[PDB]
Protein backbone atom coordinates (compact mmCIF):
# COMPACT_ATOMS: atom_id res chain seq x y z
CA UNK A 1 0.00 0.00 0.00
CA UNK A 2 0.89 3.76 -0.63
CA UNK A 3 -2.15 5.63 1.70
CA UNK A 4 -3.47 3.90 5.40
CA UNK A 5 -6.04 5.41 6.77
CA UNK A 6 -6.60 4.77 10.07
CA UNK A 7 -9.83 5.84 11.87
CA UNK A 8 -11.47 5.82 15.31
CA UNK A 9 -15.11 6.03 16.18
CA UNK A 10 -13.86 8.51 19.57
CA UNK A 11 -16.98 10.36 20.59
CA UNK A 12 -17.34 14.16 21.52
CA UNK A 13 -20.22 16.16 21.22
CA UNK A 14 -19.04 18.37 18.63
CA UNK A 15 -18.36 16.60 16.07
CA UNK A 16 -21.24 13.82 16.76
CA UNK A 17 -23.25 16.96 16.45
CA UNK A 18 -21.91 18.24 12.82
CA UNK A 19 -22.10 13.95 11.93
CA UNK A 20 -25.59 13.61 13.07
CA UNK A 21 -27.13 17.33 11.51
CA UNK A 22 -25.07 16.29 8.76
CA UNK A 23 -26.56 12.39 8.24
CA UNK A 24 -29.70 13.82 8.72
CA UNK A 25 -29.95 16.27 5.99
CA UNK A 26 -28.52 13.74 3.69
CA UNK A 27 -30.98 11.80 4.35
CA UNK A 28 -33.72 14.40 3.46
CA UNK A 29 -32.20 14.65 0.41
CA UNK A 30 -31.73 11.19 -0.58
CA UNK A 31 -35.21 10.67 0.07
CA UNK A 32 -37.54 10.48 -3.27
CA UNK A 33 -39.54 14.23 -3.76
CA UNK A 34 -39.90 18.61 -20.84
CA UNK A 35 -40.01 17.01 -17.53
CA UNK A 36 -36.54 15.13 -17.96
CA UNK A 37 -35.05 19.07 -18.25
CA UNK A 38 -36.43 19.63 -15.27
CA UNK A 39 -36.01 17.22 -13.49
CA UNK A 40 -32.30 16.76 -14.15
CA UNK A 41 -32.36 20.37 -13.28
CA UNK A 42 -33.65 19.74 -9.78
CA UNK A 43 -31.23 17.08 -9.71
CA UNK A 44 -27.93 19.06 -10.47
CA UNK A 45 -29.52 21.75 -7.87
CA UNK A 46 -29.46 19.14 -5.21
CA UNK A 47 -25.13 18.13 -6.54
CA UNK A 48 -24.77 21.99 -5.62
CA UNK A 49 -26.41 22.10 -2.40
CA UNK A 50 -23.44 19.55 -1.36
CA UNK A 51 -20.61 19.16 -4.03
CA UNK A 52 -18.66 22.23 -5.76
CA UNK A 53 -18.88 20.51 -8.93
CA UNK A 54 -21.08 18.61 -10.90
CA UNK A 55 -20.60 15.41 -11.04
CA UNK A 56 -20.92 14.57 -14.17
CA UNK A 57 -18.40 16.88 -15.24
CA UNK A 58 -16.13 15.58 -12.61
CA UNK A 59 -16.17 11.67 -14.31
CA UNK A 60 -15.44 13.31 -17.53
CA UNK A 61 -12.64 15.23 -16.07
CA UNK A 62 -10.97 12.31 -14.19
CA UNK A 63 -11.59 10.51 -17.28
CA UNK A 64 -9.38 13.48 -19.67
CA UNK A 65 -6.95 13.52 -16.42
CA UNK A 66 -6.45 10.03 -16.82
CA UNK A 67 -6.34 9.81 -21.15
CA UNK B 1 -0.41 21.31 61.34
CA UNK B 2 -3.78 20.05 60.62
CA UNK B 3 -2.93 18.11 57.84
CA UNK B 4 -1.00 15.52 59.35
CA UNK B 5 -3.12 15.45 62.88
CA UNK B 6 -4.88 11.81 63.01
CA UNK B 7 -8.44 13.40 61.98
CA UNK B 8 -10.18 10.76 63.85
CA UNK B 9 -8.63 11.52 67.11
CA UNK B 10 -9.24 15.07 66.13
CA UNK B 11 -12.77 14.48 65.77
CA UNK B 12 -13.02 12.88 69.17
CA UNK B 13 -11.20 15.59 70.83
CA UNK B 14 -13.60 18.31 69.47
CA UNK B 15 -16.87 16.19 70.13
CA UNK B 16 -14.89 16.09 74.25
CA UNK B 17 -14.47 19.42 74.30
CA UNK B 18 -18.17 19.93 72.77
CA UNK B 19 -18.78 18.92 76.85
CA UNK B 20 -17.10 22.11 78.14
CA UNK B 21 -20.67 24.43 76.86
CA UNK B 22 -22.45 23.12 80.30
CA UNK B 23 -19.85 25.12 82.20
CA UNK B 24 -21.30 29.15 82.27
CA UNK B 25 -17.78 30.37 82.74
CA UNK B 26 -16.00 28.86 79.36
CA UNK B 27 -15.35 30.28 75.82
CA UNK B 28 -13.45 28.42 73.40
CA UNK B 29 -11.81 29.27 70.25
CA UNK B 30 -10.15 26.86 66.89
CA UNK B 31 -7.23 28.02 65.05
CA UNK B 32 -6.89 25.92 62.12
CA UNK B 33 -3.62 26.05 60.17
CA UNK B 34 -4.76 24.85 56.43
CA UNK B 35 -2.25 24.29 53.76
CA UNK B 36 -4.49 24.05 50.67
CA UNK B 37 -8.17 23.77 51.23
CA UNK B 38 -11.28 22.66 52.94
CA UNK B 39 -11.57 20.09 51.01
CA UNK B 40 -8.92 17.97 53.01
CA UNK B 41 -10.86 18.54 55.97
CA UNK B 42 -14.41 18.03 54.26
CA UNK B 43 -12.99 14.11 53.09
CA UNK B 44 -11.33 13.21 56.30
CA UNK B 45 -13.37 14.68 59.09
CA UNK B 46 -16.80 13.11 59.76
CA UNK B 47 -19.96 15.34 58.31
CA UNK B 48 -21.06 15.31 61.95
CA UNK B 49 -18.44 17.61 62.91
CA UNK B 50 -18.37 19.69 60.01
CA UNK B 51 -21.68 21.14 61.04
CA UNK B 52 -20.62 21.18 64.13
CA UNK B 53 -17.31 24.01 63.61
CA UNK B 54 -19.71 25.74 60.66
CA UNK B 55 -21.99 27.20 62.39
CA UNK B 56 -19.72 29.93 63.67
CA UNK B 57 -16.54 30.05 61.31
CA UNK B 58 -14.47 32.69 59.45
CA UNK B 59 -12.12 32.09 56.05
CA UNK B 60 -9.20 33.94 55.49
CA UNK B 61 -6.48 33.95 53.17
CA UNK B 62 -2.85 35.16 54.90
CA UNK B 63 -1.04 33.53 52.10
CA UNK B 64 2.09 35.37 50.95
CA UNK B 65 1.36 35.56 47.59
CA UNK B 66 -2.36 37.77 47.24
CA UNK B 67 -2.75 39.40 43.46
CA UNK B 68 0.67 41.05 43.13
CA UNK C 1 -49.37 15.57 21.33
CA UNK C 2 -50.86 17.77 24.41
CA UNK C 3 -53.98 18.77 22.61
CA UNK C 4 -56.13 17.68 25.55
CA UNK C 5 -55.22 19.89 27.81
CA UNK C 6 -58.72 21.25 28.79
CA UNK C 7 -61.71 18.99 28.01
CA UNK C 8 -63.59 20.12 30.99
CA UNK C 9 -66.58 17.97 30.81
CA UNK C 10 -68.86 17.35 33.77
CA UNK C 11 -69.71 13.91 35.59
CA UNK C 12 -70.58 13.02 31.99
CA UNK C 13 -67.86 11.15 31.48
CA UNK C 14 -69.44 8.33 32.46
CA UNK C 15 -72.26 9.11 29.69
CA UNK C 16 -69.17 9.01 27.68
CA UNK C 17 -68.17 5.60 28.58
CA UNK C 18 -71.58 4.93 28.10
CA UNK C 19 -71.62 5.81 24.65
CA UNK C 20 -68.34 4.01 24.52
CA UNK C 21 -69.60 0.67 26.09
CA UNK C 22 -73.18 -0.04 24.23
CA UNK C 23 -72.48 0.83 20.73
CA UNK C 24 -69.03 -0.81 20.59
CA UNK C 25 -71.09 -4.46 20.09
CA UNK D 1 -40.05 12.16 5.22
CA UNK D 2 -38.36 13.49 8.72
CA UNK D 3 -39.82 16.59 9.82
CA UNK D 4 -37.58 19.77 10.32
CA UNK D 5 -37.35 19.65 14.03
CA UNK D 6 -36.94 15.98 14.16
CA UNK D 7 -33.55 16.70 13.04
CA UNK D 8 -32.64 18.56 16.12
CA UNK D 9 -34.68 16.33 18.55
CA UNK D 10 -33.00 13.03 16.73
CA UNK D 11 -28.95 14.40 17.10
CA UNK D 12 -29.44 15.13 20.17
CA UNK D 13 -30.56 12.10 21.51
CA UNK D 14 -27.57 10.49 19.48
CA UNK D 15 -25.56 12.76 21.28
CA UNK D 16 -27.46 11.56 24.55
CA UNK D 17 -26.68 8.36 23.45
CA UNK D 18 -23.52 8.35 22.45
CA UNK D 19 -22.41 9.95 25.98
CA UNK D 20 -23.28 6.81 27.67
CA UNK D 21 -20.62 4.30 26.36
CA UNK D 22 -17.78 6.27 27.07
CA UNK D 23 -21.33 -3.22 22.83
CA UNK D 24 -21.04 0.57 21.93
CA UNK D 25 -23.14 2.89 19.51
CA UNK D 26 -21.73 3.66 16.11
CA UNK D 27 -23.48 5.91 13.27
CA UNK D 28 -24.97 2.38 12.55
CA UNK D 29 -27.27 3.07 15.54
CA UNK D 30 -28.67 6.83 14.10
CA UNK D 31 -29.33 5.18 10.77
CA UNK D 32 -31.33 2.84 12.96
CA UNK D 33 -32.89 5.35 14.83
CA UNK D 34 -34.25 6.96 11.67
CA UNK D 35 -34.91 3.17 9.92
CA UNK D 36 -37.04 2.60 13.26
CA UNK D 37 -38.83 5.95 13.02
CA UNK D 38 -39.60 5.18 9.26
CA UNK D 39 -40.91 1.84 10.01
CA UNK D 40 -42.96 3.17 12.81
CA UNK D 41 -44.19 5.77 10.60
CA UNK D 42 -44.99 2.99 8.11
CA UNK D 43 -47.40 1.03 10.55
CA UNK D 44 -49.35 4.91 10.52
CA UNK D 45 -51.25 6.84 8.21
CA UNK D 46 -49.24 9.80 8.49
CA UNK D 47 -45.57 10.08 6.43
CA UNK D 48 -44.61 13.45 8.92
CA UNK D 49 -41.49 11.26 11.61
CA UNK D 50 -42.89 13.70 14.32
CA UNK D 51 -40.98 13.48 17.66
CA UNK D 52 -42.82 11.05 19.41
CA UNK D 53 -41.65 8.79 16.94
CA UNK D 54 -38.12 9.15 17.48
CA UNK D 55 -38.56 8.99 20.91
CA UNK D 56 -40.25 5.65 20.72
CA UNK D 57 -37.44 4.40 18.82
CA UNK D 58 -35.17 5.59 21.40
CA UNK D 59 -37.16 3.74 23.65
CA UNK D 60 -36.63 0.40 21.76
CA UNK D 61 -33.05 0.76 21.15
CA UNK D 62 -31.97 1.97 24.26
CA UNK D 63 -33.67 -0.44 26.78
CA UNK D 64 -31.41 -3.84 25.10
CA UNK D 65 -51.42 -4.02 42.07
CA UNK D 66 -50.29 -2.62 39.11
CA UNK D 67 -48.31 -3.58 36.26
CA UNK D 68 -44.82 -2.17 35.73
CA UNK D 69 -45.96 -0.55 32.18
CA UNK D 70 -48.93 0.86 33.31
CA UNK D 71 -47.62 2.21 36.50
CA UNK D 72 -44.25 4.06 34.78
CA UNK D 73 -46.03 5.35 31.72
CA UNK D 74 -48.31 7.31 34.38
CA UNK D 75 -45.47 8.80 35.77
CA UNK D 76 -43.71 10.82 32.82
CA UNK D 77 -47.45 12.50 32.27
CA UNK D 78 -47.89 13.55 35.95
CA UNK D 79 -44.08 14.91 35.97
CA UNK D 80 -44.58 16.43 32.70
CA UNK D 81 -47.75 18.05 33.81
CA UNK D 82 -46.64 19.34 36.49
CA UNK D 83 -43.43 20.60 34.66
CA UNK D 84 -45.77 22.53 32.26
CA UNK D 85 -47.64 24.83 35.22
CA UNK D 86 -43.94 25.02 36.71
CA UNK D 87 -43.07 26.81 33.73
CA UNK D 88 -46.22 28.63 33.47
CA UNK D 89 -46.34 29.84 36.58
CA UNK D 90 -49.85 28.73 37.27
CA UNK D 91 -51.60 27.52 39.89
CA UNK D 92 -50.31 24.02 41.34
CA UNK D 93 -52.29 20.70 41.06
CA UNK D 94 -53.94 18.77 43.84
CA UNK D 95 -54.22 15.15 43.37
CA UNK D 96 -57.65 15.61 42.37
CA UNK D 97 -56.46 17.93 39.25
CA UNK D 98 -53.65 15.48 38.25
CA UNK D 99 -56.35 12.74 38.71
CA UNK D 100 -58.97 13.81 36.49
CA UNK D 101 -56.68 15.59 34.23
CA UNK D 102 -55.16 12.38 33.56
CA UNK D 103 -58.38 10.46 32.86
CA UNK D 104 -59.25 13.05 30.44
CA UNK D 105 -56.24 12.20 28.87
CA UNK D 106 -57.07 8.87 28.20
CA UNK D 107 -60.80 8.92 27.90
CA UNK D 108 -60.77 6.60 24.33
CA UNK D 109 -58.46 3.85 26.18
CA UNK D 110 -61.28 3.22 28.75
CA UNK D 111 -63.60 0.15 28.13
CA UNK D 112 -66.46 0.76 30.78
CA UNK D 113 -68.01 2.75 33.10
CA UNK D 114 -66.96 0.54 35.89
CA UNK D 115 -63.11 0.94 34.62
CA UNK D 116 -63.68 4.91 35.59
CA UNK D 117 -63.70 4.45 38.98
CA UNK D 118 -61.19 1.11 38.86
CA UNK D 119 -58.33 3.91 36.69
CA UNK D 120 -59.09 6.62 39.13
CA UNK D 121 -58.32 4.45 42.04
CA UNK D 122 -55.31 3.13 40.83
CA UNK D 123 -54.26 6.59 39.75
CA UNK D 124 -54.76 7.99 43.65
CA UNK D 125 -52.00 4.14 44.79
CA UNK D 126 -50.56 5.41 41.65
CA UNK D 127 -49.78 9.31 43.51
CA UNK D 128 -49.36 7.48 46.54
CA UNK D 129 -46.42 5.56 45.67
CA UNK D 130 -44.76 8.35 44.05
CA UNK D 131 -44.70 10.31 47.09
CA UNK D 132 -43.15 7.32 48.86
CA UNK D 133 -40.40 7.55 46.20
CA UNK D 134 -40.27 10.96 47.09
CA UNK D 135 -41.02 12.13 43.17
CA UNK D 136 -43.31 14.37 44.08
CA UNK D 137 -43.76 16.42 47.30
CA UNK D 138 -46.37 17.37 49.07
CA UNK D 139 -46.96 20.81 50.83
CA UNK D 140 -49.82 23.03 52.59
CA UNK D 141 -54.78 22.45 49.51
CA UNK D 142 -52.99 19.28 49.44
CA UNK D 143 -50.53 20.62 46.94
CA UNK D 144 -47.96 18.18 45.15
CA UNK D 145 -45.13 19.60 43.60
CA UNK D 146 -42.02 18.48 41.71
CA UNK D 147 -39.60 16.54 44.87
CA UNK D 148 -36.12 18.64 44.71
CA UNK D 149 -34.84 15.17 43.37
CA UNK E 1 -39.52 6.45 62.81
CA UNK E 2 -39.35 9.50 60.00
CA UNK E 3 -42.78 10.43 61.42
CA UNK E 4 -41.53 10.56 64.95
CA UNK E 5 -38.28 12.18 63.99
CA UNK E 6 -40.57 15.16 62.46
CA UNK E 7 -42.94 15.94 64.93
CA UNK E 8 -40.02 15.80 67.80
CA UNK E 9 -38.38 18.41 65.84
CA UNK E 10 -41.40 20.58 65.59
CA UNK E 11 -42.02 20.12 69.37
CA UNK E 12 -38.16 21.17 69.78
CA UNK E 13 -36.78 24.03 67.38
CA UNK E 14 -40.31 25.57 67.13
CA UNK E 15 -39.96 27.75 70.33
CA UNK E 16 -35.80 28.39 69.51
CA UNK E 17 -36.38 29.87 65.95
CA UNK E 18 -39.58 31.94 66.91
CA UNK E 19 -37.67 34.27 68.93
CA UNK E 20 -34.09 34.20 66.74
CA UNK E 21 -32.78 38.01 66.13
CA UNK E 22 -32.88 37.58 62.18
CA UNK E 23 -36.11 37.54 61.78
CA UNK E 24 -37.42 40.07 63.98
CA UNK E 25 -35.00 42.25 62.54
CA UNK E 26 -36.81 41.50 58.55
CA UNK E 27 -40.11 41.61 60.65
CA UNK E 28 -39.43 45.29 61.71
CA UNK E 29 -37.83 45.74 57.75
CA UNK E 30 -40.70 44.60 56.17
CA UNK E 31 -43.52 45.93 58.18
CA UNK E 32 -45.30 42.72 58.93
CA UNK E 33 -47.46 44.26 61.36
CA UNK E 34 -50.20 41.28 61.44
CA UNK E 35 -47.29 38.84 62.05
CA UNK E 36 -48.46 36.96 65.14
CA UNK E 37 -46.38 34.06 67.01
CA UNK E 38 -49.29 31.87 66.03
CA UNK E 39 -47.95 32.22 62.38
CA UNK E 40 -44.38 32.26 63.43
CA UNK E 41 -44.42 29.23 64.53
CA UNK E 42 -46.24 28.23 61.69
CA UNK E 43 -43.22 29.63 59.33
CA UNK E 44 -41.05 27.65 61.50
CA UNK E 45 -42.48 24.69 61.32
CA UNK E 46 -42.92 24.84 57.05
CA UNK E 47 -39.51 25.37 57.17
CA UNK E 48 -38.73 22.22 59.37
CA UNK E 49 -41.45 19.81 57.75
CA UNK E 50 -39.37 21.34 53.96
CA UNK E 51 -36.04 20.54 55.47
CA UNK E 52 -37.22 16.96 56.53
CA UNK E 53 -38.87 16.15 53.48
CA UNK E 54 -36.03 17.38 51.20
CA UNK E 55 -33.18 16.31 53.56
CA UNK E 56 -34.40 13.10 55.19
CA UNK E 57 -32.97 10.59 52.42
CA UNK E 58 -29.55 12.63 53.43
CA UNK E 59 -29.18 12.59 57.02
CA UNK E 60 -32.12 9.74 57.92
CA UNK E 61 -34.41 9.77 60.83
CA UNK E 62 -31.43 11.51 63.03
CA UNK E 63 -31.99 14.18 64.81
CA UNK E 64 -28.93 15.72 65.41
CA UNK E 65 -27.92 15.99 61.95
CA UNK E 66 -31.28 17.84 60.83
CA UNK E 67 -30.94 20.10 63.69
CA UNK E 68 -27.77 21.47 61.91
CA UNK E 69 -29.18 21.89 58.59
CA UNK E 70 -31.74 23.81 60.11
CA UNK E 71 -29.65 25.98 62.00
CA UNK E 72 -26.91 26.89 58.65
CA UNK E 73 -30.13 27.27 56.01
CA UNK E 74 -32.28 29.42 58.23
CA UNK E 75 -30.48 32.43 57.74
CA UNK E 76 -30.35 32.05 54.22
CA UNK E 77 -34.20 31.20 54.47
CA UNK E 78 -34.85 33.94 56.29
CA UNK E 79 -33.13 36.55 53.39
CA UNK E 80 -35.79 35.54 51.10
CA UNK E 81 -38.96 36.16 53.20
CA UNK E 82 -40.60 39.43 52.03
CA UNK E 83 -43.95 40.88 52.16
CA UNK E 84 -44.73 38.88 49.63
CA UNK E 85 -43.94 35.23 51.27
CA UNK E 86 -45.47 35.81 54.30
CA UNK E 87 -49.12 33.76 53.42
CA UNK E 88 -47.90 31.11 50.68
CA UNK E 89 -44.89 29.06 51.39
CA UNK E 90 -45.12 27.88 47.75
CA UNK E 91 -43.95 30.92 46.57
CA UNK E 92 -41.02 30.98 49.52
CA UNK E 93 -40.08 27.52 48.74
CA UNK E 94 -39.62 28.39 44.96
CA UNK E 95 -37.49 31.70 46.01
CA UNK E 96 -35.38 29.06 48.28
CA UNK F 1 -12.34 21.08 -18.71
CA UNK F 2 -9.96 24.03 -19.27
CA UNK F 3 -12.05 26.71 -17.74
CA UNK F 4 -12.62 24.72 -14.73
CA UNK F 5 -8.69 24.10 -14.68
CA UNK F 6 -7.61 27.57 -13.84
CA UNK F 7 -9.68 27.98 -11.13
CA UNK F 8 -7.20 29.16 -8.08
CA UNK F 9 -6.96 26.21 -5.11
CA UNK F 10 -8.85 23.92 -7.68
CA UNK F 11 -7.48 20.50 -5.59
CA UNK F 12 -9.72 21.46 -2.46
CA UNK F 13 -12.91 21.55 -4.83
CA UNK F 14 -11.76 18.43 -6.18
CA UNK F 15 -11.25 16.70 -3.08
CA UNK F 16 -14.44 17.99 -1.12
CA UNK F 17 -16.68 16.36 -3.96
CA UNK F 18 -15.29 12.87 -3.67
CA UNK F 19 -18.61 11.91 -1.60
CA UNK F 20 -20.12 14.26 -0.41
CA UNK F 21 -22.76 12.86 1.60
CA UNK F 22 -20.46 11.57 3.94
CA UNK F 23 -19.38 13.89 6.25
CA UNK F 24 -15.54 14.35 7.63
CA UNK F 25 -12.76 11.81 7.07
CA UNK F 26 -10.95 15.08 4.60
CA UNK F 27 -7.63 12.32 5.03
CA UNK F 28 -9.31 9.52 3.20
CA UNK F 29 -11.03 11.72 0.85
CA UNK F 30 -7.49 12.93 -0.36
CA UNK F 31 -6.51 9.54 -0.58
CA UNK F 32 -9.44 8.17 -2.42
CA UNK F 33 -9.07 11.11 -5.25
CA UNK F 34 -5.30 10.90 -5.48
CA UNK F 35 -5.69 7.22 -6.11
CA UNK F 36 -8.76 7.95 -8.83
CA UNK F 37 -6.77 10.11 -10.46
CA UNK F 38 -3.56 8.50 -10.32
CA UNK F 39 0.42 8.94 -11.61
CA UNK F 40 2.45 8.23 -14.64
CA UNK F 41 3.45 4.32 -14.56
CA UNK F 42 7.32 5.69 -15.88
CA UNK F 43 8.48 2.69 -17.67
CA UNK F 44 11.71 3.82 -17.52
CA UNK F 45 14.26 3.60 -20.80
CA UNK F 46 11.95 0.62 -21.05
CA UNK F 47 13.66 -1.93 -18.98
CA UNK F 48 12.42 -0.66 -15.78
CA UNK F 49 9.19 0.10 -14.68
CA UNK F 50 7.15 1.87 -12.12
CA UNK F 51 3.40 0.92 -11.08
CA UNK F 52 1.33 4.57 -11.64
CA UNK F 53 -1.44 3.87 -9.40
CA UNK F 54 -2.04 4.42 -6.00
CA UNK F 55 -2.89 1.83 -3.59
CA UNK F 56 -5.71 2.36 0.06
CA UNK F 57 -5.85 0.61 2.65
CA UNK F 58 -8.97 2.01 4.84
CA UNK F 59 -8.60 0.51 8.54
CA UNK F 60 -11.42 1.40 11.56
CA UNK F 61 -13.84 0.84 13.51
CA UNK F 62 -17.36 -0.24 12.46
CA UNK F 63 -19.47 2.62 11.91
CA UNK F 64 -16.95 4.82 9.52
CA UNK F 65 -18.09 4.00 6.32
CA UNK F 66 -15.08 2.08 5.16
CA UNK F 67 -17.05 0.37 3.04
CA UNK F 68 -19.64 2.97 1.39
CA UNK F 69 -16.80 4.92 0.29
CA UNK F 70 -15.75 1.73 -2.29
CA UNK F 71 -19.59 2.55 -3.03
CA UNK F 72 -18.72 5.55 -4.90
CA UNK F 73 -15.38 4.54 -6.68
CA UNK F 74 -17.14 2.19 -7.79
CA UNK F 75 -19.83 4.20 -9.55
CA UNK F 76 -16.83 7.14 -10.27
CA UNK F 77 -14.50 5.23 -12.19
CA UNK F 78 -14.09 4.76 -15.70
CA UNK F 79 -13.79 0.35 -15.08
CA UNK F 80 -13.87 -0.88 -11.61
CA UNK F 81 -14.54 -4.39 -9.80
CA UNK F 82 -15.35 -4.70 -6.73
CA UNK F 83 -15.24 -7.85 -4.40
CA UNK F 84 -16.04 -9.24 -0.60
CA UNK F 85 -12.91 -10.78 1.02
CA UNK F 86 -15.08 -14.20 1.81
CA UNK F 87 -16.73 -14.39 -1.22
CA UNK F 88 -13.75 -14.54 -3.68
CA UNK F 89 -11.38 -17.53 -4.87
CA UNK F 90 -7.71 -17.49 -5.53
CA UNK F 91 -8.68 -18.83 -9.21
CA UNK F 92 -11.65 -16.23 -9.52
CA UNK F 93 -9.46 -13.58 -8.80
CA UNK F 94 -6.39 -13.87 -11.05
CA UNK F 95 -7.79 -16.26 -13.83
CA UNK F 96 -9.48 -19.23 -14.61
CA UNK G 1 -36.71 1.63 31.71
CA UNK G 2 -39.25 4.87 31.36
CA UNK G 3 -40.20 6.03 27.94
CA UNK G 4 -39.49 9.39 27.21
CA UNK G 5 -40.96 12.81 26.46
CA UNK G 6 -42.23 14.47 23.34
CA UNK G 7 -41.48 18.10 23.33
CA UNK G 8 -35.08 9.13 40.69
CA UNK G 9 -31.94 11.74 41.71
CA UNK G 10 -28.23 10.52 40.91
CA UNK G 11 -27.22 11.84 44.26
CA UNK G 12 -23.70 13.68 44.12
CA UNK G 13 -20.70 12.08 45.77
CA UNK G 14 -20.51 14.00 48.52
CA UNK G 15 -23.81 14.21 49.79
CA UNK G 16 -23.72 10.26 50.48
CA UNK G 17 -20.84 10.21 52.80
CA UNK G 18 -23.41 11.03 55.91
CA UNK G 19 -25.17 7.98 54.60
CA UNK G 20 -22.39 5.96 53.93
CA UNK G 21 -21.03 6.91 57.42
CA UNK G 22 -25.25 5.95 59.50
CA UNK G 23 -24.63 2.78 57.56
CA UNK G 24 -21.29 2.08 59.71
CA UNK G 25 -22.92 3.09 62.78
CA UNK G 26 -25.46 1.25 62.64
CA UNK G 27 -23.18 -2.04 62.17
CA UNK G 28 -23.98 -2.63 59.19
CA UNK G 29 -20.77 -2.48 57.88
CA UNK G 30 -17.46 -3.79 59.58
CA UNK G 31 -13.80 -3.36 58.56
CA UNK G 32 -11.68 -6.13 56.75
CA UNK G 33 -10.14 -7.09 59.87
CA UNK G 34 -11.97 -5.42 62.36
CA UNK G 35 -10.98 -7.13 66.21
CA UNK G 36 -13.63 -5.12 67.82
CA UNK G 37 -13.94 -4.73 71.51
CA UNK G 38 -10.79 -6.00 73.70
CA UNK G 39 -11.45 -8.78 76.49
CA UNK G 40 -9.21 -7.56 78.44
CA UNK G 41 -7.63 -3.50 79.87
CA UNK G 42 -4.09 -4.48 79.00
CA UNK G 43 -5.40 -5.34 75.29
CA UNK G 44 -7.23 -2.79 74.53
CA UNK G 45 -3.98 -0.36 75.80
CA UNK G 46 -2.14 -1.63 73.18
CA UNK G 47 -5.22 -1.23 71.11
CA UNK G 48 -6.15 1.81 71.90
CA UNK G 49 -1.75 2.43 71.12
CA UNK G 50 -1.75 1.24 67.74
CA UNK G 51 -3.04 3.01 64.18
CA UNK G 52 -4.19 0.33 62.17
CA UNK G 53 -4.55 1.38 58.27
CA UNK G 54 -7.91 2.01 58.79
CA UNK G 55 -7.66 5.33 59.90
CA UNK G 56 -5.42 6.86 57.39
CA UNK G 57 -6.86 5.75 54.09
CA UNK G 58 -9.02 8.03 52.46
CA UNK G 59 -12.55 7.66 53.56
CA UNK G 60 -13.93 6.15 50.21
CA UNK G 61 -10.98 3.91 49.99
CA UNK G 62 -12.15 2.16 53.32
CA UNK G 63 -12.56 -1.93 52.57
CA UNK G 64 -15.94 -2.57 54.46
CA UNK G 65 -17.54 -6.48 54.82
CA UNK G 66 -21.63 -6.57 55.30
CA UNK G 67 -23.38 -8.31 58.08
CA UNK G 68 -26.81 -8.71 55.90
CA UNK G 69 -26.90 -11.06 53.29
CA UNK G 70 -28.61 -10.73 50.32
CA UNK G 71 -30.94 -13.75 51.39
CA UNK G 72 -31.81 -12.26 54.42
CA UNK G 73 -32.72 -8.52 52.37
CA UNK G 74 -35.02 -10.35 50.27
CA UNK G 75 -36.61 -12.12 52.83
CA UNK G 76 -37.05 -8.79 55.59
CA UNK G 77 -37.47 -6.07 52.54
CA UNK G 78 -41.07 -5.90 51.73
CA UNK G 79 -41.67 -6.39 48.22
CA UNK G 80 -43.33 -3.28 48.03
CA UNK G 81 -40.26 -1.62 48.35
CA UNK G 82 -39.68 0.13 45.07
CA UNK G 83 -35.73 -1.42 45.12
CA UNK G 84 -37.26 -4.32 46.34
CA UNK G 85 -36.93 -5.85 42.26
CA UNK G 86 -32.87 -4.83 43.05
CA UNK G 87 -32.32 -7.07 45.83
CA UNK G 88 -31.75 -10.33 43.88
CA UNK G 89 -28.42 -9.95 41.29
N1 LIG H 1 -18.37 9.85 8.30
C1 LIG H 1 -19.65 9.55 7.97
N2 LIG H 1 -20.50 10.50 7.53
C2 LIG H 1 -21.77 10.21 7.20
N3 LIG H 1 -22.30 8.98 7.29
C3 LIG H 1 -21.56 7.93 7.72
C4 LIG H 1 -20.16 8.17 8.09
N4 LIG H 1 -19.64 6.99 8.48
C5 LIG H 1 -20.63 6.07 8.36
N5 LIG H 1 -21.77 6.63 7.91
C6 LIG H 1 -23.04 5.90 7.67
O1 LIG H 1 -22.92 4.62 8.28
C7 LIG H 1 -22.98 3.57 7.32
C8 LIG H 1 -21.65 2.82 7.35
O2 LIG H 1 -21.69 1.72 6.45
P1 LIG H 1 -20.35 0.86 6.23
O3 LIG H 1 -19.51 1.54 5.18
O4 LIG H 1 -20.72 -0.59 6.08
O5 LIG H 1 -19.62 1.04 7.64
P2 LIG H 1 -18.16 0.42 7.89
O6 LIG H 1 -17.71 -0.05 6.53
O7 LIG H 1 -17.36 1.58 8.43
O8 LIG H 1 -18.41 -0.68 8.89
C9 LIG H 1 -23.22 4.19 5.96
O9 LIG H 1 -24.48 3.76 5.46
C10 LIG H 1 -23.23 5.69 6.18
O10 LIG H 1 -24.50 6.22 5.79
Amino acid sequence: FDILCVVRDLVDEEADERLATFVVDSHVRSHPENARQRRLQRQRKKEEEISPIPQELLMKYIHYART
Amino acid sequence: DVDSINFNTLDNFIILLKSAFKYDHVKISLIFNINTNLSNIEKNLRQSTIRLLKRNYHKLDVSSNKGF
Amino acid sequence: MYKEKMPDSQANLMDRLRERERRSA
Amino acid sequence: ILTKEARSYLVEKYKELRKDDAYRITVRQLESMIRLSEAIARANCVDEITPSFIAEAYDLLRQSTVTYDKYVSMMNMIVRKIAEVDREGAEELTAVDIVDWYLLQKENDLGSLAEYWEERRLAFKVIKRLVKDRILMEIHKTVYVIHPN
Amino acid sequence: NVDEVSTILVMSRCGELMEDSCLRKRIIEEQITDCTDDQFQNVAANFIHLIVQAFHSYTGNDIFALNDLIDFKWPKYVSRITKENIFEPLALYKSA
Amino acid sequence: FRKISRDRGIIDKIISSMAPSIYGHRDIKTAVACSLFGGVPKNVNGKHSIRGDINVLLLGDPGTAKSQILKYVEKTAHRAVFATGQGASAVGLTAS
Amino acid sequence: RIPTVAPIKLWLKKDVKNVWENLVQLDFFTEKSAVGLRDNATAAFYASNYQFQGTMIPFDLRSYQMQIILQELRRIIPKSNMYYSWTQL
